[PDB]
């Protein structure tokens, strides 16, 4: 059972992919139509292109080619970490829904597969404090807890030792659902890595699992029911081309070029898939039905023309800066230096963008407060004049009474 | 034009608070609009409204569709839904301003918990402490603090797992209790008047004996002031004896004060005398409770100057000044507060551990019911005394019991001699159960049987009354029985005495020369039979052994010579160390309970024999 | 644009200021003169190596800006250095006699052997040639500290200052004290400022009784003295009558003096928490002081081999937090005691953290349920305090003086029986659903329902015996005033769970009750009665039963002597197998063997006794009592409902 | 959006140092922080 989930990018992800398009556009259009300064081939240029665009596809802080110091990484709140990409938002929402379900004693299992290592480290950093009996099947774990999986002499000369049967009545036990963490490198190196554990679903991070792997095949063969496999799936991705060529029922360079053309032609593809419930979906895949809650559209519509080849950013309120397209050759020092200070001037744009949008709300609050003060001052004066009317009524009626008596004596 | 009497939930209270805080050198914002540069002592936290995802966590779909539909209604539809609900009001301008409270609380709590700030004060209206999860109520639209707590508990399951929430608003926090009556990771405590229907809202979930349900049992505490009019020392004693020890017991990760200043001094709705210094001291202790994790939100408050001074003092202690001194320490609170506090400590000791072995409770285990069945090991003691005394008077003089049809009472509650209708001369004794003279083991709460000095003082009159061949009518009243807790010995004494005079004394063929003997504070029931009826044709005199109890005023209802005859025909012995016309001839005794009984048994029985002649 | 409120200064007084600090390198020269090598393996009852450790550890956590540990001015942003001055003679003379000053003026210029004679001569003190000015420096420095407090230059003051000054008398010196420290400073502020300070409360948590300052204000009202110490009337230092809990001031100083005395060494934190939240906060609020002063001594901390208590520094934090809450904010802390350096370092760290303003951390354990001697101690305190103070009245319901001369015993012939009642009700509901036979017993003067017997006991194979007194009575004191309500009391059955567990497995079940005799400290004649009836029932009935095997006995409370005497004066080990007893708190039962001597070993083998955690022992029993076990709770009910499973598992282990 | 890009560049940054503790933004209100991990 293989199901799919609609993922979009975010505003930050789209801006960073526009930055990479601005850094790769001349070389990509050329391929379509310290060190010696000759650096790399065009094949290496598009390898840099699709690898860094898949790095944008998963948590856009991954564009740094510098290891995490493994100190601050376990020292960050969940909200700012999932603020980078929508993938972390839907993944965190998914595991929070699968944790807070209704349970009799249900000790169901879970497993999460990543494609590479640093993604699994970010997974472990996100899932660290969360209430789950975890076990990392990859090296260099992060604060490893020892959840291990299933498969009184008062005097001399005497022996009563009730403490052995006593301590099973005071030792409280965990009842979390079980979860494991591994990469596809381990599954492709060796097998039977997951066949030991009777897992129940593969909510995998990677979308290109090649489902009939040998350990995965014996996993499908041993269990009683079919194991649901759920991948994350970005809407218009370079991987989405190969996944749509797979979605029915050298040469890799051609596939790379056609996938990148499907990506950049559908760069500003404005349609989106939304309204996904999670609880009914996990009820479907754990309780074993055809999950119709997923959106089955799975594919978008697309010779070589011009116009989606100059990079164009998002809309900015009175900032108005350009993208210089990098028309020329490349050195890795110049690559990272141009990327660095281009991100610097981009952050200067967003800095002035936020820094200017202050004072109209300020004047709005000023006028709103003066409006409200005028409002309740009017309400106070209304209460005052209503009290004065309610106090002059009595003298009106008494004056009417003495006019009556004046009329009697008049007659 | 009800502008002279506005409803006291209006937007300007927050403006009064913000005015005072700027007026005492805290805020450097002159214009009284929300800016970011506040100064050096505080930091303005921004605020965004609550999304649907966080607000559906505790509230249902139907309530959200209801509040979403009521945004753009008509005039008359909003008026009809305003009169439909229990003390609420809707508006065209109501929906987006009901999504900002939960957001403000959530942002204050997240800035505290993430360690961007020490403690947080969030002046926010509308209130959010009465609303049930499925329906609004009582000028509450969304239950703010429950939203915030559950949002922390999901969004931070790595540094927060236990949260203690206090409510010092004089109204009971109905919906926030109902949202957590099955949870175990959240503690709720409230202080309010209860009174069963007189004060808002007055339902069964405001009563103290509700403790929780299921696995969330023992995480809910209620302190019910039975009468309004409390002052400082009531709050101080309630904090010292209840709040702080259970707080130090629970080890909270986060403390949520849901403040409502409606019980302050100078109000009209609550009518108390709470000075702001008492608030300062209670916040000082609550600051001391956990490591400092305090969010402070607002619920009540219906008088501007009082809530101004109160929030001033709370801001002063939350920023770092010590709380100021009290107006009067020699305060000595009301005793019914003390006995209900003891009643709380009983069931808290049933659930917690910090009240056993320090309030004389480790003797019995209250987790089983006080039963007469063999399922529970505990057995009440009145059954044994009346059983043994019934067996004794059954073997000696074969005394019948008088059955009480249509009254839910035990069987041998009152006793008579057989052929009591043909007994021409009846003496009706109403006695109380005796007081014992032993030592109480102050830790365990138990007494020692070896030093148990117990005397049945009431029996001896029967030993006089059997010598005169008089008819005997014995009455015992149980002092509240400790089991039902709604019991009152007074009104039930009135029940049985009125029931006896109307049901059986008016049908005896040989009824003549009735005397009356009341012992202890039971005699007030005789007062209820003597101020409300006319028995003086058949009865002759009345005797009371009051002792050190307070005096009984007999006020007649049908005549006025009832009080004069009662002044003439009564012997009421009292305490020598009591020192204090319509009371009916109270007599100060000489030596001293049983000592005045053996001292004046002779004089009472000689007066009865002379009045009977 | 229109202004409505102007800008101005924050109209506060607390915390723009700092914490005043008194420290100097001049208080580390007065030292002992070497006598014997025992001082090398002795705790050195006052060393000068204390105050520099506190100053160093205060520098160690960024609270002090001094990288070189010397008396400097640039203390930092959180603390302010107070300059230190030695006192004049007049201020010491305000509390001390002139001849004491002449004695120290003699001691400043003595010889070596005269100094040795003076060190041996006095009461637990010592001297040196550099003792005069080093005694002149503390209190005047302390006089500086409160001078920064009342005049409001700082928030609060900490004066880490040695030698201590809470044992010296105005007449003579004692206990390594030369002058007073806190009494002289209090006198100096009272004399110097009778305008801003009108009442001073002083607290002592040194584990030794602060006798000297107690004497210095024993007849005054402007000083409220409260100390905490162990008493142990003769043994522990100083062990005088002035440290007793009934010393309540004198004259117009009546109702201004309070001792708290620990009966036994070994208290922890929650004793201190209980003592403060019960007692010192209402009395401190009732006194309405203008300044509180602390004579601190960390000798009662954990890890100290003098006082041997277990006060973690978090407890000190909660202490000083509540004491900061007591006054309006003015506060000064000096130091008296201390033997182990790491404990006083951690303690000083926590008290400095709170005195800057940080909240105290949590307790290392809140579940301790302190020792009952402290509870009875605080009751005996609150009696006399309810005589003098007022806020304790009617909350603990002492109701005035109420010192009760009755509980007279003269009408004891006329009394309710109360035991036949309990046993009769018990027999009633036991026979009502179990139909137990009231087996008779001739030739003894006992009540009828003394032994109750399972119907068809002759065919029953496995018979268990339960022996019990009349079960316990829990009552309720009425909280408003005084007495006990008897009607709101409860019988606590104790055997019935064992009886039901025996009945649902189809065992023979026999019960015996032994009433207690009146006005007896021990139920010795009751023990005689139990021995009589046990020997009787073993002879008359159990020897004659055809189908009988695997007998067990269930001992409860007292009257285990019946089973012990049955084991001793006969032999029945062929048919019975295992005894059990929950003693509780009575005296133990030695077994006398008469028929054999391997019977003693057999009694040690299959037997378990369960006692209190606070029994008279454990302060290792002899084998003639037979495998007692110290449970961890109190009361018979708690240990029954605690180890009921273990005992019933042992009984099931005894059989097949 | 600006907070996300700011916290991106303040984290692990790219190759140079051109533009590039209390207050502990990094979740350090230590109360059952390390202790909520099982530490065994
Ligand atoms: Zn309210
Ligand atoms: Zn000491």
């Amino acid at each position: 059972k293989v199901y799919y989930l609609p993922v979009t990018l975010t505003q930050f992800q789209k801006d960073l992919s526009e930055i990479l398009i601005s850094l790769h556009a001349k070389s990509f259009k050329a391929s379509i139509i310290t060190h010696p300064y000759p650096t790399l081939s065009q094949r290496q240029l598009t390898y840099i292109f699709d690898s860094n665009i898949r790095a944008i596809a998963n948590h856009p802080s991954l564009l740094v080619d510098h290891y995490m110091p493994r100190q601050l990484l376990r020292m960050e709140p969940t909200e700012s970490s999932i603020a980078g990409s929508h993938k972390f938002q839907v993944l965190n929402q998914l595991i929070n829904s699968i944790c807070f379900r209704d349970r009799p004693n249900e000790v169901i299992k879970c497993a999460i597969i990543a494609h590479s290592i640093k993604e699994l480290d970010l997974l472990e950093g996100l899932i660290l404090g969360k209430k789950f009996r975890t076990k990392r099947l990859s090296g260099t774990s992060l604060y490893n807890e020892k959840h291990k999986f299933p498969n009184y002499t008062g005097y001399s000369k005497d022996d009563y030792d009730y403490s052995v049967k006593r301590n099973l009545k005071k030792r409280k036990i965990n009842t979390d659902d079980w979860l494991f963490l591994a990469t596809t490198k381990h599954l492709k190196h060796d097998q039977y890595l997951l066949a030991n554990y009777d897992i129940d679903m593969i909510i995998s991070f990677d979308p290109m699992l090649e489902v009939e792997l040998p350990a995965l095949q014996v996993l499908r063969n041993n269990a009683n029911k079919d194991i649901p496999i759920i991948k994350l799936l970005v809407q218009n991705s370079p991987d989405h081309y190969l996944l749509d060529s797979e979605i029915k029922n050298s040469q890799e360079y051609e596939e790379i070029k056609s996938s990148l053309l499907y990506f950049l032609q559908a760069r500003n593809a404005p349609v989106n898939n939304c309204e996904i419930d999670y609880i009914k979906l996990v009820k479907c895949c754990l309780e074993g039905k055809d999950c119709n809650n997923i959106l089955p559209v799975l594919d978008l519509i697309t010779s070589s023309d011009s116009g989606f080849w100059q990079p164009q950013l998002t809309k900015l309120q009175y900032s108005s800066t350009e993208l210089p397209l990098w028309d020329g050759p490349l050195d890795i020092k110049t690559y990272q230096t141009e990327l660095m200070h281009r991100a610097v001037i981009r952050l200067r744009d967003i800095q002035d963008e936020y820094a200017k949008g202050t004072v109209p709300l300020y004047e709005k609050r000023l006028n709103e407060t003066q409006r409200q003060n005028q409002l309740d001052e009017i309400k106070n004066s209304v209460g005052l004049t209503f009290k004065k009317k309610q106090e002059v009524e009595k003298s009106i009626n008494d004056s009417e009474k003495r006019l009556k008596h004046a009329m009697t004596e008049s007659t | 034009f009800e502008y002279i009497d506005p409803h006291p939930e209006d937007p300007r209270r927050i403006y009064r608070i913000y005015k005072i805080l700027a007026e005492n050198g805290l805020i450097n914002d002159p214009t009284l609009s929300g800016v970011d540069d506040l100064g050096d002592l505080m930091l303005k936290i921004p605020v965004r409204a609550a999304t649907s995802e966080e607000i559906l966590e505790v509230h249902t779909k139907e309530h959200l569709e209801f509040i979403e539909s009521t945004e753009k209604m008509s005039r008359e539809e909003l008026l009809k839904e305003t009169e439909k609900g229990d003390s609420v009001y809707f508006n065209n301008d109501s929906y987006a301003s009901a999504r900002l409270p939960c957001g403000g609380a959530i942002e204050a709590c997240k800035a505290v918990v993430e360690g961007r700030v020490k403690n947080s004060l969030a002046v926010v209206r509308p209130p959010g402490h009465h609303a049930e999860p499925q329906a609004a109520g009582g000028f509450c639209l969304f239950s703010n603090v429950a939203v915030a707590a559950k949002n922390i508990l999901k969004n931070y399951p790595e540094s927060v797992r236990r949260i203690m929430i206090l409510d010092w608003d004089i109204h009971h926090g109905n919906g926030t209790q109902k949202s957590f009556y099955q949870d175990d990771q959240v503690l709720y405590v409230s202080l309010h008047r209860f009174e069963m229907g007189k004060y808002y809202p007055g339902t069964i979930q405001g009563q103290y004996d509700q403790t929780g349900e299921g696995k969330g049992e023992g995480f809910n505490c209620n302190i019910t002031w039975p009468v309004g009019g409390v002052g400082d020392a009531e709050y101080m004693w309630a904090f010292e004896q209840v709040v702080m020890p259970m707080g130090r017991e629970f080890k909270p990760d986060l403390v949520i004060i849901s403040s409502g200043f409606d019980a302050a001094d100078g109000d009209t709705i609550g009518q108390c005398h709470v000075t702001p210094s008492c608030y300062g001291h209670m916040t000082h202790m609550l600051k001391s409770l956990a490591r400092g994790n305090l969010c402070v939100v607002l619920e009540g408050g219906y008088n501007l100057d009082a809530i101004a001074r109160s929030a001033l003092s709370v801001a002063k202690v939350l920023i770092g000044e010590p709380p100021d001194e009290l107006p009067d320490p020699l305060s000595d609170p009301k005793p019914e507060v003390i006995e209900m506090i003891d009643k709380v400590i009983r069931l808290q000791s049933k659930y917690w551990n910090c009240f056993r072995r320090r309030h004389a409770n480790s003797g019995c285990n209250f987790n089983e019911p006080i039963n007469d069945s063999i399922i529970s090991k505990n057995f009440p003691l009145q059954k044994a005394i009346r059983q043994q005394q019934q067996h004794y008077l059954s073997d000696e003089f074969n005394f019948v019991t008088l059955p009480l049809v249509s009254m839910d009472l035990p069987d041998n509650t009152v006793l008579c001699t057989p052929n009591i209708s043909e007994s021409n001369t009846i003496i009706i004794v109403v006695h109380d159960t005796s007081d014992i003279w032993a030592k109480r083991n102050v830790i365990s709460g138990t007494i020692d049987l070896s030093s148990s000095v117990i005397i049945d003082n009431s029996l001896d009159f029967i030993k006089w009354g059997l010598d005169r061949k008089y008819g005997i009518i014995d009455v015992n009243i149980p002092l509240t029985l400790f089991e039902p807790d709604n019991y009152s010995g007074m009104i039930t004494s009135q029940e049985v005495l009125i029931y006896l005079w109307d049901n059986y004394i008016k049908y005896f063929p040989s009824v003549a020369k009735i005397a009356f003997i009341g012992i202890g504070d039971s005699y007030s029931g005789i007062v209820h039979l003597l101020g409300h009826r006319d028995t003086r044709a058949v009865t002759k005199t009345v005797i009371n052994f009051l002792g050190d109890k307070q005096l009984k005023p007999l006020v007649p209802l049908v005549d006025e010579t009832l009080s004069e005859w009662y002044f003439k025909n009564s012997l009421i012995f009292s305490n020598n160390s009591h020192q204090c016309k319509k009371f009916g001839r109270v007599l100060r005794c000489d030596t001293d309970l049983n000592n005045i009984i053996e001292e004046r048994f002779e004089e009472a029985t000689d007066f009865i024999l002379d009045s009977f002649e | 644009r229109q202004v409505i409120v102007p800008v101005c200064m924050p109209k506060i007084h607390y915390s723009p200021l700092k914490t005043g600090l008194c420290y100097d390198v001049r208080m580390r020269y007065h030292a002992k003169i070497f006598t014997s090598y025992f001082e090398y393996i002795d705790p050195h009852p006052e060393d000068p190596r204390r105050i520099y450790r506190i100053y160093k550890i205060l520098a160690e956590n960024g609270l002090i800006n001094d990288p070189t540990l010397s008396g400097v001015d640039d203390l930092g942003d959180l603390m302010l250095k107070i300059p230190v001055r030695a006192a004049t003679s007049e201020e010491i003379l305000e509390v001390h006699t002139k001849e004491h000053l002449e004695f120290i003026e003699s001691t400043e210029k003595m010889s070596r052997e005269e100094l040795l004679k003076e060190t041996e001569k006095g009461d637990s003190v010592y001297f040196n040639n550099d003792s005069y000015a080093s005694a002149r420096l503390p209190c005047g420095g302390a006089i500086e500290a409160c001078k920064a407090v009342v005049e409001g230059r700082v928030k609060n003051s900490l004066a880490v200052v040695r030698p201590p000054g809470h044992h010296a008398e105005p007449q003579a010196a004692g206990g390594f004290c030369l002058f007073s420290n806190v009494a002289v400073a209090a006198k100096n502020i009272l004399k110097n400022y009778p305008e801003s300070v009108r009442r001073i409360m002083i607290l002592d948590w040194d584990i030794h009784h602060g006798n000297g300052t107690q004497k210095s204000f024993y007849q005054d009202d402007q000083v409220l003295y409260v100390s905490l110490h162990r008493f142990e009337m003769g043994k522990y230092y100083p062990g005088t009558i002035q440290g007793q809990y009934d010393q309540t001031g004198e004259g117009k100083g009546e109702g201004f003096n309070c001792n708290i005395t620990w009966p036994v060494g070994g208290v922890g934190d929650a004793e201190y928490m209980w003592a403060f939240e019960q007692v010192v906060m209402p009395m401190g609020r009732e006194f309405k002081p203008d300044l509180v002063i602390i004579s601190s001594g960390f000798d009662a901390a954990d890890g100290d081999t003098i006082g041997q208590c277990h006060v973690t520094p978090s407890c000190y934090g909660h202490m000083t937090h509540m004491l900061k809450s007591l006054a309006r904010g003015n506060l000064c802390v000096v130091l008296e005691g201390g033997y182990n350096l790491d404990a006083i370092a951690r303690s000083a760290l926590s008290v400095a953290k709170v005195l800057i303003g940080e909240p105290p951390d949590e307790l290392p354990d809140p579940l301790s349920d302190p020792k009952p001697e402290v509870i009875e101690m605080i009751d005996k305190v609150i009696r006399l305090q309810s005589k003098y103070w007022n806020c304790f009245r009617r909350r603990h319901a002492n109701s005035g003086c109420n010192f009760n001369e009755p509980l007279n015993d003269s009408i004891i012939s006329k009394n309710f029986p109360l035991q036949k009642a309990i046993r009769q009700q018990q027999q009633h509901y036991l026979s009502d659903e179990f139909n137990f036979v009231t087996l008779p017993l001739v030739s003894m003067d006992l009540p009828d329902n003394t032994v109750l017997c399972t119907p068809n006991i002759s065919e029953s194979n496995t018979i268990i015996i339960v022996v019990h007194d009349t079960s316990d009575i829990w009552a309720k004191r009425n909280v408003i005033s005084g007495t006990i309500d008897l009607s709101s009391s409860v019988i606590i059955d104790n055997s019935l769970d064992f009886i039901k567990w025996g009945l649902d497995r189809k065992y023979g079940i026999i019960d015996v009750n032994i009433p207690l005799t009146l006005f007896e400290p021990d139920n010795y004649s009751g023990m005689i009665t139990s021995q009589e009836v046990l020997i009787y029932l073993w002879d008359n009935y159990i020897k004659y039963f055809p189908s009988v095997a695997k007998i067990a006995f269930i001992g409860i409370g007292d009257s285990y002597s019946g089973i012990v005497h049955l084991l001793g004066h006969r032999d029945t080990r062929a048919v019975t197998k295992t005894v059990i007893n929950f003693l509780g708190d009575k005296q133990l039962k030695p077994l006398v063997p008469l028929v054999d001597e391997t019977l003693s070993e057999w009694y040690f083998k299959n037997s378990l006794i369960f006692s209190n955690n606070s029994h008279q022992c454990w302060k290792k029993p002899r084998k003639k009592f037979g495998r007692v076990l110290r449970c961890d709770t109190d009361g018979l009910n708690n240990i029954i409902e605690e180890r009921f499973e273990e005992a019933t598992d042992f009984i099931l282990d005894s059989f097949e | 959006s600006m907070k996300s890009l700011e916290n991106e560049v303040n984290g692990p940054l790219t190759k140079f140092s051109t533009e590039s503790q209390n207050d502990f933004q990094s979740l350090k209100a230590r109360n059952k922080f390390l202790k909520n991990y099982i530490t065994l």
